[PDB]
């Protein structure tokens, strides 16, 4: 069974940090291109942060390129997200969109919601 | 939120309804392909090697 | 079969690796049908139909001729002659159409594939190869030629040179410097974009590198021995050298397949094959 | 009989061969389009600019005896990584990005990850991307005006300068052009990232002029093409 | 008092409780018993007949009942029926629209199916009166594209699209008799029983859910498998079903079973499956993967029977006949190779 449970998160304080951990049960770990993508509260679904099948195509989006910091661990199949110097326009709900095929570069989890792989999510919020 | 809501709803009522099956057991499953499979295996043109007599292929 | 053995078995090496390839690229469209179904390759083809021929109609006369200088089947030389160039011009002007094609590929290619349809392509293909023969089949039996080595009637063997390499050399030369000029317009597009995406001629030359192999070695093989076909009746040039020339730019159709066949469509092919 | 009803079959294959060799050239000749984008970035604008013309599915018109099928596809779901696998013997991806929307969502990033799976996908790395940087006039008011930076939306906008090889129009203040022509060459990274050869991006502003687009879509599709052939023939 | 969070934490354990379940009657797997039954061996099909009259790639195909005739789509907005047994054309149907994702032979040999992303089913008359092929009927229900269809009756067939929800349409009225909602993401692929009371649908969220024709509700779900499954084919005996996915690996699950039987993994294939169907016995699993190639696999002894060579584009469709007399495999070379 195809799942991605993404514990973490909470009311943090704008500029901290952060820590969003993936456990991705049901599939091969080390094949899927794991991403995180946040949906804004009355926004649609925008695409956060990828990394490769082993960690080298690693790539944000430019809302949070250089300060977020994603990493895969195919030994306990966890993705890590390290969200540094948060943001007020950083206060949404993340979640664990995997790519749809393994093996392959190219994902389609940037389109909007009821994708197959993309976990409940994380209400990641910043205080004011 | 009530379309969430809505297809969380039916969600849980699939899985409910899911719930309440006759589930067999594994090896019984199994058993009943492989007879099926050795019952059918004698006249499967695709498993045994077929002439090119009743073959209309080849 | 001490000294002239060398030579033999250079000669016998070089026509079973041109029918190696002739018969590697003909069972490669005759058995798969995405190296008969493209347009492109078609004319491609009827080159390896004449290559082909002069596989097995052209080169093992002059072959078992030259290694020990006599000639077997002497009533049909003048017949042979003709069936050379029968051959030898078909695969230049199938080398010219095939640029040609190219060009229609790389100048227009909408007006190509609309125009240039596979019975367009069937078409030029027989005119081609009834250029050919109407340069090698009907001269030879009005005899417009001069064992048999003799030279050729300088007024047919001059017309003969211009309507087989010539006159096709000069519009593959232009049709591959025009593919050049429009490769290169591609290629400094390519690298107006690229290098914009990183802010070259590693890119740009290898369609030179391209063009050095099927322009430059047909050139290389079939120019030096037309440039002595159009003086040997003009003047020069020996016996013993000239046929030598005939046979380096009988070569081109050795390396044919290793030049237009050496795509990943065609190299696939060959692999299984 | 024996060959009563065969002899009528294989008359009926001829008569279907007949039709299909009369609709090959046709099919070699119509160079099919896929226009798609992030989502309202201007395709309907591209349609409607295209020929002055089942809702909207696919869209033709025919420039220099030359025709095109642009087939749009605003009536299917949100996940595309299914029916866009059907354009894999397509000509052109024609991508409308709005050069304009990158502030609303980040449409634009929105774009660039859909261009990266077009360009990085198992079967559409093969067909080539006319990128079409659509709402460029409204590009020009959205960052001299300051409402929407590409700051906030992108960090190596700030490390970017316009290229030595940009095309600069009359009336249009640099810093357009250094926000126009970085949307170019943020896609451009993207194209160029693979490196395979076998496509190339082709980026172009529209929208900012009502004259006719489908020539645009015409000079590249005749590029693309002459570069698909010039790899072919290992010329490129 | 936050509805939506309960009724989460309730179908978690609800599914928590059915993979308990399941693995209560899983004490041991399908190839526990390989070593009671003899393999089939490396058998090696060579295409018997060629059907090379597609101008695109083609992506869909159906085999009728006769085993003679056979359906096939592609991208050119050409539809042909080609004989299978003296290689003929025997029909070419022009579709509204090019891009056509199904095929659907009907039971009788005188309806068929079509379909892609214009969203539309349109129903072709085979045996009309009329001369040559009409358009039945139009369906137009579904909001996505159209990924495939089945054929129940010459009055009834199903099709699952691309709108996350399957319709059982109707020849007659044109409208959806039921229709089958539940999937999260667009659907791909379905098979139906030889019972043809219910039938199997494989969607893009890795779930090979089981509806009933009869009550158009959900039977079975079986969420299985890794990636989108882009291939599903039910057991000729009727109460299995295998499911080729996106992850190069092909999965049997079992419909009293309620759970995966076996996976028909290789360290070989690193791309998806985008075709698969039984043979007659069901013995044989052909797979078609996107190396194109296609893999005869032994369903009960877990490894492939059989590479085949060929295509050289993806393989994006295959049939094999009721009777398992040949299977035929539809790349994207616009080839048609009928192995045996
Ligand atoms: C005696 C000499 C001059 C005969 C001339 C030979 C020429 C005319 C013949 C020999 C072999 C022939 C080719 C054989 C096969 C094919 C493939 C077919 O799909 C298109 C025609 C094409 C490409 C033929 C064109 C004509 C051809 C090249
Ligand atoms: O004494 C002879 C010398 C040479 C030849 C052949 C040589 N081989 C290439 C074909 C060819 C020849 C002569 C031509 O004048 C010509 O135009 C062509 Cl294309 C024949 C007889």
């Amino acid at each position: 069974q195809v799942q991605l449970q993404e514990s973490g998160g909470g009311l943090v304080q704008p500029g901290g940090s952060l820590r969003l951990s993936c456990a991705a049960s049901g599939f091969t770990f080390s094949n899927y291109k794991m991403n995180w993508v946040r949906q804004a509260p009355g926004k649609g679904l925008e695409w956060v942060s990828d990394i490769s099948q082993s960690g080298a195509s690693i790539s944000y989006t430019g809302s949070v390129k250089g300060r977020f910091t994603i990493s895969r661990d195919n030994a306990k199949n966890t993705l890590y997200l390290q969200m540094n110097s948060l943001k007020p326009e950083d206060t949404a709900v993340y979640y664990c969109a995997r790519c749809p095929a393994p093996f392959t570069r190219d994902c389609f989890d940037v389109t909007s919601t009821t994708y197959a792989y993309r976990g409940q999510g994380t209400q990641v919020t910043v205080s004011s | 939120n009530t379309a969430s809501i809505a297809q969380a709803r039916k969600l849980v009522e699939q899985l409910k309804m899911e719930a309440n099956i006759d589930r067999i057991k594994v090896s019984k499953a199994a058993a009943d392909l492989m007879a099926y499979c050795e019952a059918h295996a004698k006249e499967d043109p695709l498993l045994t090697p077929v002439p090119a007599s009743e073959n209309p292929f080849r | 079969f001490s000294v002239r053995i060398l030579t033999a078995c250079f000669l016998s090496l070089l026509i079973l690796s041109t029918l190696l390839g002739n018969t590697l690229v003909c069972a490669a469209v005759i058995r798969f049908r995405h190296l008969r179904s493209k347009v492109t390759n078609f004319f491609v083809i009827s080159l390896a139909v004449s290559d082909l021929l002069v596989a097995v109609l052209v080169m093992p006369w002059k072959a078992v001729a030259e290694i020990a200088g006599f000639w077997p089947f002497g009533s049909f030389c003048n017949i042979w002659v003709a069936f050379d160039i029968m051959c030898s011009t078909a695969s230049i002007l199938n080398l010219c159409v095939i640029s040609v094609d190219r060009y229609w590929a790389i100048s227009s290619p909408f007006r190509y594939e609309r125009k240039m349809t596979p019975k367009a392509a069937f078409i030029l293909i027989s005119v081609a190869w009834t250029l050919s023969v109407l340069i090698s089949f009907i001269p030879v039996q009005l005899s417009w030629h001069k064992n048999c080595d003799s030279s050729l009637s300088r007024t047919y063997a001059i017309s003969s040179s211009v309507i087989s390499f010539y006159i096709p050399v000069a519009i593959m030369i232009v049709t591959y410097t025009r593919i050049y000029r429009i490769a290169q317009k591609q290629i400094r597009r390519i690298a107006a974009l690229e290098r914009a995406a990183v802010h070259s001629f590693k890119r740009e030359t290898k369609v030179l590198k391209t063009l050095s192999v099927i322009m430059g070695v047909f050139v290389c093989c079939w120019l030096p021995f037309f440039i002595l076909n159009c003086i040997l009746p003009f003047c020069c040039i020996d016996s013993n050298t000239f046929d030598v020339f005939v046979w380096f730019g009988w070569a081109n159709s050795s390396l044919n397949p290793i030049i237009y066949a050496f795509n990943a469509d065609f190299r696939k092919a060959f692999s299984t094959l | 009989d024996q060959r009563n009803e065969e002899k009528a079959q294989r008359e009926a294959n001829k008569k279907i061969e007949k039709q299909l060799q009369k609709d090959k050239q046709v099919y070699r000749a119509t160079h099919r389009l896929l226009l798609l984008g992030a989502g309202e970035s201007g395709k309907s604008t591209i349609v409607k600019q295209m020929r002055i013309l089942t809702g909207i599915f696919e869209t033709k018109f025919q420039v220099d005896k030359v025709n095109f099928h642009m087939f749009d596809v605003g009536a299917q779901r949100d996940e595309r990584r299914k029916w866009i696998q059907c354009f894999n013997d397509v000509t052109a991806i024609i991508f409308v990005v709005a050069s304009s929307s990158y502030n609303m969502t980040n449409r634009l990033q929105e774009a660039l990850n859909l261009f990266k799976s077009i360009w990085n996908n198992r079967w559409l790395r093969t067909i080539s991307v006319i990128l079409f940087l659509n709402k460029q006039d409204l590009l020009a008011e959205k960052v001299l005006a300051g409402k929407s930076k590409i700051e906030d939306y992108f960090p190596e906008f700030a490390r970017y300068t316009t290229p030595e090889d940009a095309t600069p129009e009359p009336g249009e203040d640099p810093r357009v052009t250094r926000a126009k022509y970085f949307i170019r060459d943020e896609f451009l990274r993207i194209s160029t990232a693979s490196g395979d050869g076998r496509h190339y991006c082709y980026p172009h502003f529209t929208c900012s002029v009502d004259t006719e687009n489908i020539r645009r879509v015409f000079n590249d599709c005749r590029d693309i093409i002459q570069r698909m052939h010039l790899r072919q023939y290992e010329l490129l | 008092g936050s509805e939506l969070d309960q009724l989460r934490q309730e179908a978690e354990q609800l599914k928590n409780q059915i993979r308990d379940a399941r693995k209560a009657c899983a004490d041991a797997t399908l190839s526990q018993i390989t070593n009671n039954i003899d393999p089939v061996g490396r058998i090696q099909m060579r295409t018997r007949r060629t059907l090379r009259g597609h101008l695109a790639k083609i992506y869909a195909m159906h085999w009728g009942t006769d085993s003679r005739l056979l359906v096939s789509a592609s991208q050119d907005g050409k539809l042909i029926i080609w004989d299978s047994y003296t290689t003929n054309k025997v029909h070419a149907i022009p579709l509204r629209s090019s891009w056509v994702m199904t095929c659907a032979y009907a039971p009788s040999g005188n309806y068929v199916a079509c379909g892609g992303l214009d969203n539309i089913c349109s129903i072709y008359n085979l045996k009309t009166r009329e001369g040559n092929v009409r358009v039945s009927r139009e369906l137009a229900g579904h909001t996505g594209y159209l990924s495939c269809c089945r054929f129940l009756d010459d009055n009834q067939i199903v099709t699952s699209s691309g709108d996350t929800t399957c319709a059982l349409w109707d020849i007659e009225t044109g409208q959806q008799t039921t229709t089958f909602t539940g999937h999260t993401g667009d659907v791909m692929s379905l098979s139906l029983a030889p019972d043809t009371r219910l039938f199997v649908s494989g969607a893009c969220d890795a779930s090979a859910k089981l509806w009933d024709v009869r009550e158009g509700m959900c039977r079975q779900t079986f969420t299985g498998h890794e990636s989108d499954i882009n291939a599903i084919c039910f057991f000729p005996n009727g109460n299995a079903f295998a499911t080729g996915s996106d992850d190069a690996t092909c999965r049997l699950f079992d419909l009293r079973a309620d759970q995966e039987l076996m996976t028909y993994s290789h360290d070989n294939i690193i791309c998806g499956i985008t075709s698969v169907s039984f043979s007659k016995s069901g013995r044989l699993l052909l797979a078609g993967y996107d190396d194109f190639n296609c893999n005869v696999w032994d369903a009960l002894k877990a490894d492939r029977a059989g590479v085949l060579a060929g295509h050289d584009n993806r393989v994006s469709c295959l049939g094999v006949t009721d009777d398992g007399m040949a299977v035929a495999t539809g790349s994207w070379d616009s080839f048609l190779k009928i192995w045996n």
